[PDB]
């Protein structure tokens, strides 16, 4: 429904977080499937890394951008 | 698409894993280190079973004993039960069967002979590698026939030659169980850093930014 | 519910497996490493009973001494005390007894044969597997019968059989001494992975931000 | 130029020594552990080829039998596939070539004579050493020839020094096992040394401080 | 062709890191050719942490502009 | 009442323990490596005490050289000085003493038996455990007697049988020695989880909220 | 009385051990891996000077070729260069001299016997501990004199004696280089903790407080 400038920041980056979320989701399938070799471990770091660096990535963008304006309203007098 | 059940999809995977790849190689372990245990009561029992003859080079050598021997711990350790499996890792009650796939991936780490895989009726199962014993007890047959009523007559050289073959094909079961106790090496030290998974619980607890 | 007796719990619970479970261990490794002592200090003695007969390749072993020192071995680990007792680990004065489930879980960890339990009348303790020796004890005796007043003779071809089985079961022995002592590698280390239960201090301490 | 596709080949070349450093390894220790297996076997079947000659010190010795077997292990382990290779870790199916460069930097590690490596039409493959089989073959020539219709009449004065060097034969090739064996620790070891390039990834995940 | 204070700041960053990051793969290329001696991890170690600890001081010579700035923007009444 | 005194007691009391616990453990672990250098020295010194006896199965063996080798290590090991104390790990000069206490709670952890406190007068000490190799000094005169000039006479197999004690021992000596260095891992690690009383200066500097 | 000299203090504080204190055990370390690799080196060179003498269980051992080529190791490693210091970790130019206070202080966790200071006029160096290899090089004449013009023949029990003693001591110089190495769990990790002295341009410019 509504959406203000700030929920289509967040939902911009929606379209990656899925994804990931089914791509780790297979790797500890395909973990589970056989363990034993440190590939897997590595793609683990690898993609892990990415799901924190995009959930702290956006949290950063909607944060920045509610103090953008969070001072401009504080003088909008 | 969740995040509050992937910590506990994680924690039921890492309790699979053990039971399905750490609880198995246990298992292996101690069923190999009870069948190399049983074969060292029966070679302690050996020493029982010599007699000097001719007072010369001369050792009877007793055959009949150690044929019904082997021939009864063949028996003890071919068939199906919680001390003779070693994969899938029998543990309580019941025997539980595998698919081909799968035992065909662990003949393949485990470096184990193809004559192995024997069927519990309904699936399948790996059983210990026997073919060393069995070489064994054809060839020390090879040492003659049993004509005197008690026992093998037969000079120190080719009593010699055959404790060589023996200790030598002792030797090789022995570094079967090394490489198998090796495997500590294989499958502990890669799951000391296979735990780290818990990175999915801590470094997906750090987004409280998310909620500031 | 309450937040403040939380970490008192985790306190108390934290030391309340630290002699449950590693202590356990520890006690566990350090009285087999006395009974691998006593077993040493027996092995190094016997290098004392043997001598040449009739010049030839017959060499006496005095098997009575050997018999008589095994046997007080077996039977002063035989009783209960804080020197032949594994679980659960007792210490200082008294025994210490335990309930049939938990030496069960703990014998089934250990991977010991059945007779390892003895009923100290109240509980349950778990005591040195005396298998090996007692089996080395009633080969021995197969070798034949004290008929000289000092030792039996015997030549070198059934010497280098009692030689082997005496070496197998001592590397036996010794490969039961390394699998309990390289439980530390799996007992230990999972120890210092669980006192990451300090976390829930840490983080729940870092909490201030309830009250700004 | 970005830092998705370093983390890629980081987690590709994690596994590309896998199966080029470690698996071949796996497959030179599998093949030689095989390879004494086969000898072993042909030891244990040599033993029963003796007998006393004139009653006295001299004992035959089966020369024919021997050389015989030899040559054909000789023979089917001079040749080129899945239990005749040490490298590049043939599995599956064919034979993979090798170019001499690879080849050179392998044996300088793995301390073997030059006499080792062939062309298998295209490329370069490396078998297991047989200098001192064939070096013993050629010696039990020398020592005398099958005049006899099935084996030689010699004393046990040099009989028994023959066997003792061919027991020492047996013992440089379990020596050698031993170091092909050992050099899992120092690979294993290495391995699981070198699978900590991980913090490639750890720290340059934490370096979030780009976006806070 | 814009490029302010902080992208200056930046500039005199990215032509150091883009150095570091071709490097380090020629590092990891060639630890995966023959890894079998311990001076070659070394070196990738030290060539990884050159990467890791300029980016650090690129991320945190940033944020240290940010609050002077911001400051002057306070006091900008 | 203050807490600023805190943060002084917090670093003396690291001090208290630096020195007093793993300082301890560092001086121990030096001084038995230390008596371990130097009975490796007389070992590896021990091999050139080997003659042939008759040129035939019978081998000299050197015991009065050992006898006065190995006295002579335990009485300049058997003092209380820099070189030959393990608690309260004296340093420097002089003789430091320990209270009965201390030193029964050091001999249960360190897994030693009371055969090893020694008293400086004042208080008490504990040294390396020296029953070993006093036992082994004791029964390599049961071997048998020097009444040559030289050297024993000895034959193979009872050679053999002391060789194998010997190992025994040597093992032994190996694995306690294992053990006193690895308790690094239980004490050095918990030491590094101890240098975290640092939180408690840092965390009570951050409570400046009292002050804005 | 000022801030910005403290600021200055703190940075050329942290070079001042960082190649002070870290930078010791990174040299020490390289040059005893050094050292090491040479020993490796004469190792695998040893291993190829044996062979069987009489045709029996003699064996001929080179004794002076492995005499000169030890001899020329420590005298080699006997003298004050790049590679064969260890304290003041000599790089570049010159050789660093020192004096008694540091280098005995630091030495004393070194944990090198005192025949390891060597003086170059000037001032004092640190070289690797040649002890051990020069009671190797002493007693490797303790078989014997070379009466043979190539090499000496001894009984395969001294020989075994011999190589017993040989891999003890290279085993206590193994343990020495792992604890060695293991200094970097003191020296590597503690100076990652005092690199937290950057706290003072941490904290103490968030006075900014006091400017508003």
């Amino acid at each position: 429904p509504w959406s203000g400038y700030l929920d289509d920041v967040s939902a911009k980056f929606d379209t990656g977080v899925d994804n990931l979320q089914t791509q780790v989701t297979e790797a500890l399938d395909k973990l589970a499937a056989k363990p034993s070799d440190p590939a897997l471990l590595a793609a683990y770091q690898s993609k892990l890394s990415e799901y924190n660096l995009y959930r702290n990535a956006q949290s950063n963008t909607v944060k920045v951008f509610k103090d953008i304006d969070a001072a401009i309203i504080q003088n909008f007098r | 698409i969740s995040d509050a059940e992937i910590w506990d999809m994680v924690s039921q995977n890492i309790s699979a894993i053990g039971d399905s790849y750490l609880g198995v190689y246990e298992n292996v372990v101690a069923v190999y280190t009870d069948f190399y245990q049983a074969f060292s009561d029966i070679l302690s029992k050996m020493g029982g079973w010599l007699l000097p003859g001719k007072d010369g080079n001369t050792v009877k050598l007793d055959v009949t004993s150690l044929k019904n021997d082997l021939n009864s711990l063949v028996n003890k350790y071919n068939q199906i039960n919680s001390n003779t499996v070693l994969f899938p890792a029998q543990s309580g009650s019941g025997v539980k069967v595998a698919t081909e796939a799968e035992a065909r991936q662990w003949l393949s780490e485990l470096n184990l002979p193809n004559s192995c895989l024997k069927s519990y009726g309904s699936g399948y199962v790996v059983t210990v590698d026997l073919t060393p014993l069995q070489k064994m007890v054809q060839d020390i047959d090879g040492l003659g026939a049993p004509g005197k009523d008690s026992k093998l007559e037969m000079d120190n050289a080719k009593y010699q030659a055959w404790q060589s073959g023996f200790k030598a094909q002792e030797e090789n079961m022995k570094t079967t169980l090394q490489t198998l106790t090796q495997k500590y090496s294989n499958a502990n030290s890669l799951y000391d850093n296979l735990v780290k998974v818990l990175s999915s619980t801590i470094s997906s607890s750090l987004e409280t930014a998310k909620s500031f």
